[PDB]
């Protein structure tokens, strides 16, 4: 009734606060871990070239 | 070039891409209020990073569709000079297309 | 404003205790008596020096209320007994 | 042609962000839930009972 | 759980048939046991046949250590299937538990009968056999369940409270093992992220200086009964029993991939007895294959190539992390509009009161400005 209780609510604000940091620490970890890829894809110039080819030129 | 077709992948939920990007501007919209705007060198707030990797993964996905809307790509995509060569380098390409279909057909 | 108290303190200054950092900080630099930011906070000097917090009318922009779904978890059980039950 | 093979990694960045907006939610949420304790607590009409549940 | 009359009828009506099954399994896994024991004779190290003793540094007390005392017979599937293994760890927790009641029998005498009666009004401590029914049998795992739940998140939090107010990770990726080897089984898990852990702890605390506390708690959530607890070489012994032949059987698995073809009942059956797989939480069979596959990552490739685990203590906390489910919350978000102290608005504010409202409220700057003017100016009025 008396001596856990107090000792319980010494403990809050400790905890809210280590929390809170952990929460932070996550989604600090999660915006990190985001990279934009950019994908390269096959240059039109050589399909010009290959139709120019198969044309017999 | 490409290879092969890349193994077929199952969708764990469905949703439309136009869905998902209304539930992002309601989830944000409610948020105006207390979201602030700070200095670019300042720390981030819980509101600015939400949004910043929403709407990175929401133009990434853009992009790739097809849906150049630079004006956008070049601010919730832009974050390394790198970047920015590829975006430039994008940018004239698309534009450089439009032209010589345009005059082809003319 | 009310009469009514506020989080407990035990009589310690948060400026100097050992858990000083938990406790936010305001612009005039003095910890708050909580977890919870607080704008008017203030030191009186006893024989020993301690935090209180003056209750305020203060307006704050309230985040519009979330679904249910979003906060609670369903994960009572039997033996567990609420802390306003407990009270 | 080219959508065909940029088809499995679209879905699955389609499914990542709806479980990105699914894990933000809640922490959205949170903060509401602190700023009604907060604004509860300036008015010195919170128990610590209410706050621990 | 908390007993009930419908559990006491159903538990006195198959208390006979109970018995009887029990001594039936009992000749079984008498059989498979001493199969397991001579081969573990036969083929066993040295170290671990002969008992090998290993003391604390401090207190030079015994306890079973986990590289010497216990051995993975990789060879143990010529001799002993896995359903016999199986059936011999569901028959050492019954045994255990009839073992501690006809303790209690034969000490009181006549005297234990209303005690029997609380007994057998609850399936916590009952035997698996005692259910001849489907739905008896759910009703016996719900409990079983109930109390892994309820015993769980203290060994939990006692060890991570001691480690982390004794001691702290020396690496950040230790720092991230550490921490997230303690998340709510709401979200998932990387085992590579969470096995440094093993190591870390290992540095702090191995399964040979395991505290009595902790152990009493581990035992809870284990369903193995503590009480008489006696000293921690007893259930200490019980555990490295247990979680050997689950290491033996994991090893058999792995090697001969039974999970991808064991029936979903068996699977969930082989999760649940590595404390992994809750069946209040309804699981399919996919998931269960996620999270046994995930706990053979976390015993890592060291256990295929040598048959040695990671440190047991945090292999126990990984796999009960599961049973840590999100703390309840209930009540909508309305409820925080009202007041807690409308009782005491009736006695007003006192001069004390209105004296720090006055201070400290809106116009304390001004009232600070006067207060500090007004003693400048009596000081120097004083010199
Ligand atoms: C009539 C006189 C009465 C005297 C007073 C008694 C007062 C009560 C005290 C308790 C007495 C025992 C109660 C019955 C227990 C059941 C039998 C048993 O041991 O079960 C195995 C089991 C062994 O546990 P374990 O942790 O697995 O053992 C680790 C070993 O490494 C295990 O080794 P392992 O890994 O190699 O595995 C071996 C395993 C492999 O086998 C198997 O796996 C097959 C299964 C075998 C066991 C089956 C057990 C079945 C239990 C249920 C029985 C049915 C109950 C029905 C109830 C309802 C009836 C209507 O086989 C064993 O379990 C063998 C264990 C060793 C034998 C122990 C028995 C020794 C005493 C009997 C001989 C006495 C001779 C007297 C000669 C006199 C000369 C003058 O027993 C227990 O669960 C332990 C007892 C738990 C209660 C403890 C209470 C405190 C005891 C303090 C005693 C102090 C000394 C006495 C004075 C007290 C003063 C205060
Ligand atoms: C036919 C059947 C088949 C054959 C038989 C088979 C064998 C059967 C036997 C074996 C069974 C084993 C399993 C048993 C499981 C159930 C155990 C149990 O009791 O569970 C709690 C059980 C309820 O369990 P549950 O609801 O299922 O919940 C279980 C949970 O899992 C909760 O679980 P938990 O773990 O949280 O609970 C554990 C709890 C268990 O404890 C309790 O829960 C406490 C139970 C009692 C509470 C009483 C509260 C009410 C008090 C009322 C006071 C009087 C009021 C006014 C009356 C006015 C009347 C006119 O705590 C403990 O375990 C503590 C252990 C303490 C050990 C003590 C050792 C002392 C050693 C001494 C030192 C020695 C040192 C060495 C010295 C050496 C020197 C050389 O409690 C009750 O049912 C309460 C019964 C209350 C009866 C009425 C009040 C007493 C009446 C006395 C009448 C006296 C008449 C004569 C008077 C003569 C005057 C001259
Ligand atoms: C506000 C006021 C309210 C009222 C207050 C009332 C006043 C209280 C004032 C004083 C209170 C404190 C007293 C402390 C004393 C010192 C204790 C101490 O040093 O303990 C060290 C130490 C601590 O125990 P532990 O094992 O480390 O853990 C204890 C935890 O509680 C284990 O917890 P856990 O969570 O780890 O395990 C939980 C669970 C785990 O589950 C299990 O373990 C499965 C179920 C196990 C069932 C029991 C198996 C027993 C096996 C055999 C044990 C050895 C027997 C030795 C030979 C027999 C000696 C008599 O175990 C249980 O649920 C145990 C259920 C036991 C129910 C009985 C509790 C007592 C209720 C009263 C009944 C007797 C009333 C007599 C007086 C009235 C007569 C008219 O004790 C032991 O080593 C235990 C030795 C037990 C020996 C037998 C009992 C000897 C005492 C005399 C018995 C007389 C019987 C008379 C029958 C009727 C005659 C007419
Ligand atoms: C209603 C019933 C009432 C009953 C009353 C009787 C007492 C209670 C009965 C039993 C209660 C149940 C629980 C008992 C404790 C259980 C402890 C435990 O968990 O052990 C696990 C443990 C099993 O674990 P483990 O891994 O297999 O082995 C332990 C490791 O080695 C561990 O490795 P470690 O690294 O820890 O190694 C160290 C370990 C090594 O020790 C061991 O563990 C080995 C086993 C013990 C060996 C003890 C004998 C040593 C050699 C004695 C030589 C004496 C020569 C004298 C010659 C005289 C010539 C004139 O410990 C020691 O070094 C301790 C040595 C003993 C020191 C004794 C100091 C006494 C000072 C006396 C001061 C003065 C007294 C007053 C004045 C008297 C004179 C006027 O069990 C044992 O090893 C043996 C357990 C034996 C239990 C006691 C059996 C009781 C039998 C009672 C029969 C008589 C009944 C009378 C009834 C009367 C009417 C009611
Ligand atoms: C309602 C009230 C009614 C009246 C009640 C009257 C009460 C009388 C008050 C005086 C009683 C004082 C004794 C209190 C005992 C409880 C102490 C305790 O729980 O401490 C917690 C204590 C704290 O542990 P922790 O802080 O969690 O962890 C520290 C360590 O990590 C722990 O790690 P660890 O476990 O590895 O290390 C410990 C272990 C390490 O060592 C081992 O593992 C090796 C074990 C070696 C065993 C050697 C046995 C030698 C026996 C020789 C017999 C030869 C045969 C003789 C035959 C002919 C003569 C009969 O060594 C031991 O603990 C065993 C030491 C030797 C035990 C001897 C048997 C018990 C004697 C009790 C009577 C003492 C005199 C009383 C009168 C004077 C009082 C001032 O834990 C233990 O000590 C655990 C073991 C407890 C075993 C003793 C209790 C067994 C159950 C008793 C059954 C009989 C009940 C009779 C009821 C009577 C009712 C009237
Ligand atoms: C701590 C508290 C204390 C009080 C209490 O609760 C716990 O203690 C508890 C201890 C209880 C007794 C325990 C055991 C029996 C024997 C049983 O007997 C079966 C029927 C026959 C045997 O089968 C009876 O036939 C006998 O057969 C014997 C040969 O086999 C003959 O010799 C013997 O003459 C002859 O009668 C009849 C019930 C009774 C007396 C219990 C009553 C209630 C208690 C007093 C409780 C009670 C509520
Ligand atoms: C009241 C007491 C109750 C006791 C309850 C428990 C009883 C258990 C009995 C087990 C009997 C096992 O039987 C025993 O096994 C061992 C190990 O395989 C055999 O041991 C044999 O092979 C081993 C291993 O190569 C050799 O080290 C040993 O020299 C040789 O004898 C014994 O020859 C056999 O007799």
């Amino acid at each position: 009734d008396i001596m856990v209780p107090s000792f319980v609510y010494n403990k809050l604000p400790v905890i809210h606060f280590l929390q809170e940091k952990r929460a932070e620490q996550k989604l600090r970890r999660v915006l990190d871990e985001t990279y934009t890829e950019w994908t390269e894809e096959l240059d039109q110039a050589h399909v010009t070239d290959a139709i120019t080819r198969s044309l017999n030129i | 070039y490409k290879g092969e077709v890349p193994p077929h992948y199952t969708r764990k939920s469905s949703a439309t891409i136009e869905q998902v990007e209304k539930e992002i501007d309601a989830l944000l919209g409610g948020a105006e209020k207390l979201r602030k705007t700070s200095t670019d060198d300042q720390p981030m707030d819980k509101l600015t990073l939400m949004e910043r990797c929403l709407r990175h993964a929401l133009w990434s996905y853009h992009k790739e569709e097809g849906r150049y809307d630079f004006d956008q790509i070049g601010r919730w995509v832009v974050y390394t000079p790198e970047d920015e060569v590829k975006l430039a380098q994008l940018k004239r390409e698309v534009e450089a297309k439009e032209k010589l279909a345009a005059l082809r057909k003319r | 404003v009310g009469n009514g108290p506020t989080f407990s303190t035990g009589g310690e200054c948060m400026n100097t205790c050992d858990i000083q950092n938990a406790f936010p900080m305001n612009d005039r630099g003095v910890r708050s008596s909580s977890p919870f930011q607080e704008p008017n906070t203030a030191i009186y000097d006893s024989y020993l020096a301690w935090t209180y917090f003056q209750p305020m009318d203060v307006h704050i922009e309230k985040l519009p209320a979330p679904e249910a779904k979003y906060y609670q978890r369903h994960t009572k059980k039997p033996w567990d007994v609420s802390s306003t039950e407990l009270t | 042609t080219l959508q065909q093979y940029r088809r499995a990694s679209q879905d699955k960045r389609l499914d990542d962000l709806v479980d990105l907006l699914e894990r933000f939610k809640p922490v959205l949420a949170r903060e509401a839930i602190m700023q009604r304790l907060t604004i509860k607590h300036l008015e010195g009409q919170l128990g610590v009972w209410r706050y621990m549940d | 759980m908390q007993g009930s009359w419908s559990v006491l009828k159903k538990n006195c009506s198959n208390f006979f048939p109970g018995l009887l099954a029990f001594a039936q399994q009992t000749q079984e896994a008498y059989g498979i046991w001493l199969r397991i024991y001579n081969r573990q004779q036969k083929y066993g190290p040295t170290d671990f046949v002969e008992q090998s003793e290993t003391f604390s540094p401090d207190y030079h007390k015994r306890f079973h250590s986990q590289d010497k005392n216990m051995w993975v017979d990789k060879e143990l599937c010529t001799e002993v299937s896995q359903k016999e293994v199986a059936r011999l760890m569901t028959y050492k927790l019954d045994m255990w538990r009839m073992a501690h009641c006809a303790g209690a029998l034969l000490a009181t005498g006549g005297y234990a009968i209303p005690f029997g009666l609380f007994w057998l009004a609850n399936d916590t401590w009952v035997p698996s056999s005692f259910n001849l029914t489907g739905e008896e049998l759910r009703a016996w795992r719900e409990a079983q369940d109930l109390y892994r739940y309820r015993s769980a998140p203290s060994y939990l939090t006692d060890t991570k409270w001691h480690f982390d107010f004794h001691a702290y990770p020396w690496n950040e990726t230790q720092e991230r093992a550490w921490d997230d080897l303690f998340e709510k089984n709401d979200v998932r898990r990387d085992p590579k992220v969470v096995r440094p852990a093993a190591e870390m702890y290992d540095g702090f605390i191995k399964f040979e200086l395991i505290r009595r506390k902790s152990l009493r708690h581990l035992c809870r959530s284990m369903n193995i009964p503590t009480f008489p607890m006696l000293a921690r070489l007893c259930n200490g012994t019980r555990v490295r029993d247990y979680w050997n032949l689950a290491w033996c059987e994991d090893y058999m698995v792995i090697t001969q991939r039974l999970h991808e073809s064991m029936t979903d009942e068996e699977l969930y059956d082989y999760a649940w007895r590595r404390y992994l797989a809750p069946y209040d939480k309804n699981l399919n069979r996919e998931q269960l294959m996620e999270r046994v596959e995930d706990y053979f990552e976390f015993l890592g490739p060291d256990f295929v190539a040598h048959g040695k685990a990671p440190n047991l203590v945090i292999l126990t906390n990984y796999v009960l992390g599961y049973y840590n489910d999100p703390a309840y919350l209930e009540g909508d978000i309305s409820e925080l509009d009202k007041n807690d102290y409308d009782h005491l608005a009736s006695w007003g504010k006192d001069a004390f009161l209105r004296r720090l409202e006055f201070e400290n409220g809106p116009l304390r700057d001004q009232v600070e400005a006067h207060t500090q003017r007004l003693l400048a100016e009596r000081a120097a009025i004083a010199k």
